[PDB]
RNA sequence: AUUUGGACAAACUUGGUCAUUUAGAGGAACUAAAAGAAGGUUUCCGUAGGUGAACCUGCGGAAGGAUCAUUAAA
RNA sequence: CCCACUCGGCACCUUACGAGAAAUCAAAGUCUUUGGGUUCUGGGGAGUAUGGUCGCAAGGAACUUAAAGGAAUUGA
């Protein structure tokens, strides 16, 4: 794991809202993937 | 997962009970002379412990 | 800790059983302060019931807030201490015991870049009432001062202490403490002393921090009676 | 399946050595007689084991973690040693040890000085032991009289034993490095056992090495220290504070030592010491 | 129709008193501790213990009769910190919640003018 | 890898493991422990 | 050495217990029996 | 320390204390003269039980544990483990057979002497266990919690077996 | 108080005799046995100590040790 | 209190047409190699061995089969 040592965008309560409500970003990557695999085929 | 603010020699900090707790110790060792490199070894694996949980 | 894994303790052997209600043989008791202050209602308190209740009453001390007491916020960081003196009836005739500030006021005005003043005087009234006042003041900067700092001098300092002390030992000893008292509500005491002391060097939240009472001489049930402003019975039968 | 037992004992939650001329040094020196029964501390994976197990009558293993245990198992199993190697595990010290000749200990240091004193009162006690301690500890075991790091222990270990250097072992020979210097000493407790009560001895080193470097008078000034005094005494006349601080001084007087310091005093000058107490009747304990 | 109490928090690292007592102060009127509601010893301090340690008070201030009470919160004080933890806070807000009238409330910390050494010694304490 | 040791110990007769009380008792868990006329009657 | 041996030896003369002796660690603080089985029995 | 329990004799001969100084000293009951001082456990002692048919004698203790002690060796023979909290009573049950035990956790748990085994366990209460009377050997029991709840206990061994 | 004699008689020591559990070592039977990662630690100076010392501790001192936010007022 | 000036002080910021390899220095500068007066001083971290010096204690009885002479809920 990393720890951010700047200072967070995201005040105390977003922190609690955002887990109020495996990676998004991760599969977006994912699909990006896919798609130049595609055009490079 | 608080807020400090660092008002000269006098330390707030802002979160939750357990939360507060946390961060108090890590400043109290800074404060007795630990350098900040080995604190920040230990912000990790608390760090890591919080997720899980 | 009332958990069942707590180590168990010599003193859980015997325990006395809670078979009465302490507050079935209390009674209440109304608090009234002297006619100095403008709202004289202060509350109630309560002792257990003569078996005698007087005893528990007397050399009791209550502090309340004068804001409540003169109704008016402007007051809302002074505290005075009221000792009961005398029972009549459920009334408890009090007195005046001292006056302090509130903590928060005392860290508001002590601040960076200015001197702190403070003196203090032990000085009887004429009642033979025998007293400790304490005085703060802070120095502060003129309108134009460019500085960022209003330190005054040491010899300053010494000059504020001295005409201080003068004023507080003259009112204080030329005057009864009923007058006293009459004097700190409108804090005019803290008036003279801006003005006396102001040549020596400007001056700012000049105010009377703290009034202690060191001795009282034998009590007086009839002046106790005039600073408050006798009743028959009714037959049983 | 034994994980009940053996977990209800230990939770299976160290710096080796690795030079191995101190290791066989340590073995030279102890001059296993061969029939000598010998009792190993700190076995380890078991390479000064083995070689003891060569010489030895009987070698008895103490060790306090089940997984070196296990090793020194598996290097011994199926072997012409293996009848004679009695491996223990657990914490020894609370333990009635049995009949030892010898004992070569790589001893953790934590229980140093636990473990010396163990030896000294062990009924018949080894005759020779070859203990690793720390640099300090091990000269203070070996300060003499007068040297700085003279002190109770110094004393203490000296009337019931002669302890004397090997060698000095440094931080290099171990991995990972320890942060202190370590060496080698032997200690030869006394057979017979000096006829003194280990209590009345250790009570008067304990009220005079409060201060070493203070005079032994100052010592005797206590009120605690007269407080006990008086109450010892109070028990030697059952089967008086002024009374036995008049006593303390005549014998600080006449022995010549209230003015000299504990830690430039021999073994007879706390002897002489005791002895006067005792005749004027106070008994440390 | 307003009898007012004087509602006595003292907020210490390892427990919260929650005591109220009458305007003079001599006579108590309830004492409820955070020790005596929650069932471990680490959890004396914890906020939650001082809330249920609140609540218990209210319930018997209010058969009493005392309606209204004066906070007057406190830390330890003297030689250690100044200012009352999260139980207290807790404690505070508890007492608002139960219905009873706050009247005024003020922070009554034993501040030294000069105090004596601390116990943890030259090279600190609170690991 | 710690069951592993566990059996190691069981299999070996020369192991006795001291309790937090200090008595010597086996791997298995039993306090582990000649007379004339019992070898000759 | 001789000098060591006559002191020990005279401290036999003045030898006690020490299980009533405070010790000096202290300065820093400061019918028959089985009567039941018969009737029973009977 | 203060006296926390006393225990007679079935002959009347000797009579034993438990004290919270972590002894218990048997006296002869006739010149009242200290036949012997039992002194093994860690924590002060709540109670002490002689046996009613042979020389035994059962002391509990606040370190979680009881330990039965010979009279005629005046030493402990077994020491029975298992109470998460302090024992509070102790008595013997089916004569030498069995020991029954209160503690502060609110368990009452019924020992064998001979093997020093836990053979059952009795959970009626929720706070701890001061009085425990015995009747009939053991055939019926009576523990008295904290709260106020008596459990009436009554032995059914004979009754399970023919069911 | 104390003495003689006559019965009742607790308790003690002793060899036997019946009943009850009960400890090791043997011998010889019967029954049961459906599982399958890493992870505590500032560097020293003077002085004083150390018996659960892989190092600890008391007093005074040094940086030769990583300064974020707010902040003139109105 | 404000402004301007002037002595002495704790310090600070920007720069040196100077110095230094550099960190940096209003001195650690005195226009290429040198003299205003005067006091003192000089010519790191790890190991190896010793024809050297000085020091440092106490005390009055082995033997088993080497070994299936075994393990085994797992074997023959
Ligand atoms: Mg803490
Ligand atoms: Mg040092």
């Amino acid at each position: 794991f990393e720890l951010s040592d700047v200072k967070s965008s995201k005040s105390l309560a977003e922190i609690y809202e955002d887990d109020y409500t495996l990676s998004e970003e991760l599969q977006k990557a994912h699909s990006e993937i896919s798609e130049l695999y595609a055009n490079l085929v | 997962r608080t807020r400090i603010v660092l008002a000269d020699s006098k330390i707030h900090i802002l979160g939750g009970f357990t939360h507060i707790r946390m961060a108090r110790e890590s400043v109290v060792s800074l404060i007795l002379g630990s350098p900040p490199g080995k604190v920040y070894g230990n912000l990790r694996t608390v760090a890591s412990r919080l997720k899980e949980r | 800790a009332v958990g069942k894994n707590k180590r168990l303790s010599k003193g859980k052997k015997g325990q006395k059983k809670r078979v009465v209600d302490p507050f079935t043989r209390k009674e209440w008791f109304d608090i009234k302060a002297p006619s100095t202050f403008e709202n004289r209602n202060v509350g109630k308190t309560l002792v257990n019931k003569s078996t005698s209740a007087s005893d528990a009453l007397k050399g009791r001390v209550v502090e309340v807030c004068l804001a409540d007491l003169q109704g008016s916020e402007d007051h809302s960081f002074r505290k005075i201490k009221l000792r009961v003196d005398e029972v009549q009836g459920k009334n408890l005739l009090t007195n005046f015991h001292g006056m302090d500030f509130t903590t928060d006021k005392l860290r508001s005005m002590v601040r960076k870049w200015q001197t702190l003043i403070e003196a203090n005087v032990t000085v009887k009234t004429s009642d033979d009432y025998v007293l400790r006042i304490f005085a703060i003041a802070f120095t502060r900067k003129q309108a134009n001062q460019v500085k960022r700092h209003s330190y005054a001098q040491s010899s300053h300092i010494r000059a504020i202490r001295k005409v201080i002390s003068e004023i507080l030992t003259k009112e204080v000893q030329g005057s009864t403490l009923a007058q006293l008292t009459s004097k700190l509500i409108p804090e005019v005491i803290n008036k003279e002393i801006e003005n006396a002391t102001k040549d020596i060097f400007p001056l700012q939240n000049i105010h009377v921090r703290k009034v202690k009472l060191l001795k009282q001489p034998k009590f007086d049930v009839g002046a106790l009676m005039a600073l408050h402003g006798e009743e028959k019975g009714k037959k049983v039968t | 399946s034994a994980e009940k037992h053996l977990s209800s004992v230990f939770k299976f939650n160290q710096h080796i050595l690795k030079n191995p001329l101190v290791a066989q040094g340590i073995v030279d020196k102890a001059q296993i007689r061969p029939s000598d029964v010998v009792l190993e501390v700190g076995p380890g994976t078991g390479n000064l084991t083995v070689r003891i197990l060569e010489q030895a009558k009987n070698v008895v293993a103490v060790e306090m973690d089940p997984r070196m245990a296990a090793e020194l198992t598996k290097r011994v199993r199926g072997t012409p040693v293996e009848k004679k190697l009695e491996i223990m595990l657990g914490d020894f010290m609370k333990t009635e040890l049995p009949y030892f000749d010898i004992c070569i200990s790589n001893t953790p240091y934590q229980i140093s000085s636990p473990l010396v004193f163990k030896l000294i009162n062990q009924p018949r006690p080894p005759r020779v032991s070859i203990l690793m301690f720390q640099r300090e500890f091990a000269l203070r075991l070996l300060a003499r009289p007068g040297d700085s790091l003279y002190c109770r222990l110094s004393a203490n270990v000296q009337m019931w034993a002669n302890v004397t250097h090997i060698m000095k072992v440094g931080k290099n020979n171990f991995r990972p490095p320890p942060q202190v210097e370590s060496s080698v000493v032997r200690l030869e407790i006394k057979n017979p056992r000096p006829q003194v009560d280990y209590n009345e001895w250790d009570g008067l080193l304990r009220i005079v090495f409060v201060r070493k470097n203070r005079t032994i008078s100052a010592g005797f000034k206590s009120t605690t220290v007269m407080d006990i005094l008086e109450k010892n005494y109070k028990t030697f006349l059952a089967m008086m504070h002024d009374v036995v601080k008049e006593k303390i001084d005549t014998v600080l007087k006449e022995t010549d030592l209230g003015d000299k310091r504990a830690g430039k005093c021999d073994q007879n000058d706390f002897l002489r010491l005791l002895y006067a107490f005792h005749q004027v009747g106070i008994h440390f304990s | 129709s307003q009898v007012f109490g004087v509602a006595r928090i003292y907020a210490s690292f390892n427990d919260t008193f929650v005591h109220v007592t009458d305007l003079s102060g001599k006579e108590t009127i309830a004492r409820v501790t955070g020790g005596m509601k929650v069932k471990a010893d680490r959890d004396e301090s914890s906020p939650y213990a001082a809330m249920l340690a609140a609540q218990d008070v209210a319930a018997k201030c209010k058969e009493v009769g005392i309606t209204a009470v004066h906070v007057k919160i406190r830390a330890t004080g003297g030689t250690r910190t100044k200012t009352p933890g999260p139980g207290g806070q807790a404690a505070l807000r508890a007492l608002a919640r139960s219905g009873l009238r706050i009247g005024r409330i003020e922070d009554v910390t034993p501040v030294p003018s000069d105090s004596t050494r601390k116990k943890g010694g030259r090279r600190g304490r609170r690991l | 890898k710690r069951n592993d040791v566990v059996d190691t110990l069981s299999k070996a007769k020369n192991i006795t493991v001291i309790n937090q009380k200090g008595e010597k008792k086996d791997v298995s868990g039993k306090t582990k422990k000649p007379d004339s006329t019992n070898i000759k009657l | 050495r001789e000098e060591r041996k006559t002191i020990i030896g005279k401290l036999q003369d003045y030898k006690i217990d020490t299980s009533l002796l405070t010790s000096s660690k202290r300065l820093g603080e400061g019918k028959k029996y089985n009567w039941r089985q018969r009737v029973e029995m009977e | 320390k203060d006296i926390n329990a006393l225990s007679v004799s079935p002959n009347d001969s000797i009579f034993a204390t438990a004290s919270y100084d972590k002894t218990c000293k048997i006296w002869n009951l006739e010149n009242g003269e200290l036949e012997a001082t039992l002194a093994n456990h860690k924590r002060g002692l709540w109670d002490v039980s002689f046996c009613q048919y042979d020389k035994l004698l059962a002391t509990s203790s606040g370190d979680k544990t009881v330990k039965i002690w010979s009279l005629d060796t005046f030493s402990v023979m077994k020491t029975l483990e298992g109470h998460t909290n302090a024992v509070q009573r102790c008595s013997f049950i089916n004569k030498q057979k069995q020991l029954i035990s209160c503690g502060a956790d609110g368990l009452i748990k019924i020992w064998d002497c001979s093997s020093g085994e836990c053979l059952k366990t009795l959970d009626g209460h929720n706070n701890r266990l001061w009085a425990l009377s015995t009747m009939n050997d053991g055939d019926m029991i009576v523990s008295a919690d904290a709260d106020g709840v008596f459990q009436f206990w009554k032995d059914c061994t004979e009754q399970e077996i023919e069911e």
